[PDB]
């Protein structure tokens, strides 16, 4: 059967699992939880792949039979390892060099660790990310060994310094080490007030650039921990730890409770307070009494004031965001050809800069304007003179020839996937814009 | 133009048809990697590595070697310049010819428009970077050893030969003979990553001769 | 300059002179060159000859396709027709042998050195393949690194193809080890060798690239119509070789290799 340690390993959402085990219990454990991994234990399986995750059985498995040639056990299979298995070694090197590795259930010697400590550290330069190691021996690691194994390129998290257990109680040690992590995905350890404000900030600060975030959408900010109501209340739904959202309102309401904060948390709390006031989140559910709400849209496009926009466009620019707003205004006024050029210029200019909210939104707007110009030209040149009683040809052949070459292929369904990983983590929130089905969750409720 | 291509397909050897079918099938699944070489660089009139050798041979001696240089002098001359005549003038010469900016060619856009998930180049010039900028495709550039760990993307523009982004110096790129022999010791991670990419994808070579070193 | 010749005489005095010979000691006796063989294979490979500049890769590759498609009977037949010629000994061979070196290393497939040794009465121990090193009979050696045609004119006893050049470390390890020991222990003087030859452009490059300063500098006798330049001389002194120029003393024309060879060897012999 499968022991709970396998379940705890898989609950950590790892991207890859590499085992030196001939056994198949890890495969069964992966099967049970519904997580699909592609198993690689021979050379052929490297070519086919057929997944974006790998369960790299470096030592091979008996899946093709109980024969000595599918596994590496003898000495003859350890001296010809490089000549017999070229590709698996290269995959192991690449995976170890790119990701973060957390060793588990290894002795400090144990042959396999020695080749890693020989090649990864000595031959490579200082462009390493140090791997972690989890030791589970009864006696505590002496301080003289720790310096050596740290200098060789490993961090060690000893279990003997966490919980005192008898000699034969391995399972308790492994459980303690693993629950120190899985317990603290980061809900239960939070005790001080220096953690609540920083945890809210670390997820809300990226959304300072944008002008408004939908309430029904803020759930995705907090990984489903709370329901944010449309009226302006919040409800606890999944947060199992100390409520980081509940404490914020308690801090907000009081006057002197804010005092036991550092000189840096005061400004961050003020910024979060301003953001929450602007967006429209008010207070807790139980204390939510009178909640009169007035909706006030400030954009000049809604109010229909075409005189101010025309003044705005013919004026010197100061920042990239101002040019981005000017691009929307030009599209609103109907000068599409100029808007396309401005969007392209913004994309060229802002690719060097930091977080690409402007870049991503400009790409989306450019593609939408391309769709609009195509759909406009097809109807104009289909209906001909019959439309306005005149053979009006709005645009020239230059633009039509240019956009077709510039817009070749350009599948937009992978735009969000190709963005940097930090953008994907921070701005998952705008993931629905690329898909052309964004409003197909509210006509649901009209029924 | 389409009918000309149809006629070409009509007289095409079936091997070409099979190859293009396989390439299209690989490209539809996002499993294609292009190898850009010297040809795509000399299309845009970028200075080659035969004029540089000729000035390297001019500083020593009086006049260019009469006749074909050699099969051995080609790699030996820059090493002689760097070793015996000075390590400082090398940067001066490199800045002298390898600074001129030239614009992108249509073949770059054609290569980039095919959804080339990963691109591996042995070119030490950042024109493919300009093409990626204009076409709006985000690629993480891996110049040196210290960039394989901090790659903030899942798509790689791997410059095996090294680029000049960090400066026009003789230690950031692999040009000399001594920089070729001591390659598996100075650039392990880049070679490993390139081998892994080649192993689990479909490689298309473009702009290479048939007797190049790489 | 002359002190280098004096050092050579001291090396030849006790026991520590080893001559490294190459293709230059073979062209003199008009043993047919390798490029004529390369052209002969091309004659049947493509259909018509050519000329011009091509990569040294192709120079070494043209035999490889012939090996791959034609097979092995044609290769052996061409070799048998081409090399089965008897030639006499040019005086450079006896000029070398009169120096009485402890060991002499050759890359030629030829047998002129063996015939000269038999003529001069100097009994040596010819080492030609793997099995011969186990059955060595004396101390002084005649090591043929590139193999020889003692057993016959077959394609397996010699290194000519590309794969054989790329599989040397897994098919002739004892020969490599013996050569390494020989160069390490004794002073080496190179004669009649080219400067682009892969055999003496790697076996000094790789070995000397990793070593310490306890090594004995080898000597090379140049063969070129023009005297060498200064910068090249310095950069080669850095690489660990010393060059005795053959055109800094004698003056001649561009088809007189024999006279430059004889002049240099007589200059070396004169200090006796």
């Amino acid at each position: 059967p499968t022991n709970p340690i396998h379940d705890k390993i898989l609950a950590m959402n790892p991207a890859h699992v590499i085992t030196t085990n001939y056994d198949n219990l890890i495969d069964t454990a992966c099967w049970k939880r519904g997580k699909y991994f592609s198993v690689i234990s021979a050379e052929e399986d490297v070519a086919n792949a057929t997944s974006s995750r790998y369960l790299l059985k470096v030592a091979g498995d008996f899946r093709k039979g109980f024969k000595g040639e599918n596994v590496v056990l003898k000495e003859d299979d350890y001296l010809n390892y490089d000549q017999n298995y070229p590709l698996i070694s290269n995959l192991m090197k690449t995976i170890i060099a790119t990701h973060t590795i957390v060793f588990i259930g290894y002795g400090l010697g144990d042959y396999n660790i020695n080749m890693l400590l020989n090649w990864v550290r000595k031959l490579q330069k200082d462009s390493f990310h140090k791997p972690f190691f989890i030791r589970t021996d009864p006696s505590p690691i002496e301080n003289e060994t720790l310096i050596y194994y740290e200098n060789k390129g490993l961090r060690i998290i000893d279990a003997a310094s966490l919980i005192d257990s008898n000699e034969y109680d391995y399972l308790e040690r492994y459980s303690a080490v693993m629950d120190l992590l899985i317990e603290s995905q980061e809900n239960k350890f939070i005790t001080k007030d220096d953690e609540v404000i920083d945890y809210i900030y670390g997820k809300i600060s990226p959304l300072f650039a944008l002008q408004y975030i939908r309430k029904i959408d803020l759930k995705h900010v907090f990984e489903y921990d709370y329901h944010f109501e449309v009226n302006g209340t919040v409800v606890r739904h999944k947060n199992k730890g100390f409520g980081y959202m509940e404490r914020f309102f308690e801090l907000k309401e009081s006057c002197d409770e804010r005092s036991k904060l550092s000189k840096k948390q005061y400004e961050r709390f003020n910024a979060l307070f301003n953001f929450f006031e602007k967006n429209g989140v008010i207070c807790m559910a139980k204390d939510a009494g009178t909640l009169n709400t007035s909706i006030e849209i400030n954009s000049l496009a809604y109010h229909g004031k075409y005189d101010v926009m025309k003044k705005f466009i013919e004026e010197q620019s100061v920042s990239i965001e101002d040019d981005y707003k000017k691009a929307f205004f030009l599209a609103c006024l109907g000068r599409w050809e100029e808007s396309y050029d401005l969007y392209s210029n913004i994309i060229l200019n802002s690719i060097d800069e930091s977080n690409g909210c402007v870049y991503y939104l400009s790409q989306i707007n450019r593609y939408r304007i391309y769709q609009s110009i195509t759909q406009a030209v097809t109807q104009f040149n289909g209906l001909g003179l019959l439309t306005f009683g005149r053979h009006y040809k709005p645009f020239t052949d230059e633009f039509l020839a240019r956009i077709e070459r510039e817009m070749t292929n350009f599948n937009i369904d992978d735009l969000f996937n190709g963005m940097p990983f930090e953008f994907q983590k921070k701005y998952k929130i705008l993931e629905f814009l690329s898909d052309n089905q964004f409003l197909y969750d509210d006509t649901v409720k009209l029924f | 133009y389409g009918e000309k291509l149809k006629e070409v397909f009509l007289m095409l050897d079936n091997n070409v048809v099979e190859c293009i079918k396989e390439i299209t099938e690989s490209s539809r699944n996002g499993k294609l990697v292009f190898f850009v070489g010297a040809g795509v660089s000399t299309l845009s009139d970028y200075p080659q590595w035969w004029r540089l050798v000729d000035k390297y041979h001019e500083e020593l001696y009086g006049s260019p070697k009469k006749g074909n240089y050699s099969s051995d002098e080609y790699l030996r001359i820059p090493q002689i310049f760097y070793n015996v005549k000075g390590e400082m003038a090398f940067d001066g010469i490199l800045k002298d010819f390898f600074q001129v900016d030239k614009p992108t060619n249509p073949i770059h856009d054609k290569i980039l428009a095919m959804n080339p998930a990963h691109v591996i180049t042995t070119n030490y010039d950042n024109l493919i970077d300009t093409a990626c900028w204009k076409r709006g495709k985000y690629f993480s550039v891996i110049s040196a050893e210290e960039d394989v760990a901090n790659a903030t993307s899942s798509r790689y523009l791997l410059k095996v030969a090294g680029d000049f982004r960090k400066g026009f110096k003789g230690e950031n790129v692999v040009l000399k003979e001594d920089d070729y022999l001591n390659y598996d010791q100075n650039y392990p991670l880049i070679s490993n990553l390139m081998k892994t990419i080649i192993a689990t994808h479909t490689i298309v070579f473009i702009g290479y001769g048939l007797g190049d070193y790489n | 300059v002359v002190e280098c010749i004096k050092e050579i005489t001291e090396s030849s005095r006790n026991g520590k002179l080893v001559f490294f010979v190459g293709a230059g000691v073979s062209t003199l006796s008009d043993y047919p060159q390798w490029w004529r063989l390369v052209d002969k294979y091309h004659e049947e490979l493509y259909g018509s000859p050519k000329k011009g500049n091509y990569s040294s890769d192709e120079y070494l590759r043209i035999p490889q396709i012939f090996y791959n498609v034609k097979g092995e009977m044609a290769f052996d037949g061409i070799l048998k027709d081409f090399f089965q010629v008897d030639k006499p000994t040019n005086p450079i061979h006896d000029k070398i042998l009169a120096m009485n070196p402890a060991h002499v290393i050759t890359t030629n497939y030829d047998n002129l050195i063996d015939t000269a040794c038999w003529k001069r009465g100097k009994y040596f121990s010819v080492i030609s393949a793997e099995e011969d090193v186990a059955n060595a009979t004396s101390s002084r050696y005649l090591l043929k690194v590139a193999g020889d045609f003692r057993k016959g004119f077959k394609g397996e006893n010699v290194v000519l193809k590309e794969d054989d050049y790329l599989n040397y470390d897994q098919n002739y390890p004892l020969i490599s080890n013996l050569m390494k020991t020989i160069i390490a222990t004794h002073t080496i003087v190179f004669i009649g060798y080219g400067l682009g030859d892969y055999n003496i452009n790697m076996l000094l490059n790789w070995v000397r690239k990793l070593q310490k300063d306890s090594f004995h500098k080898p000597f090379f006798i140049r063969t070129d119509p023009s005297p060498i330049e200064n910068e090249t001389l310095i950069y080669y002194e850095n690489k660990g070789l010393r060059i005795i120029d053959a055109a800094s003393l004698i003056d001649s024309n561009e088809y007189d290799y024999l006279e430059r060879y004889s002049a240099v060897m007589d200059l070396l012999i004169e200090s006796q």
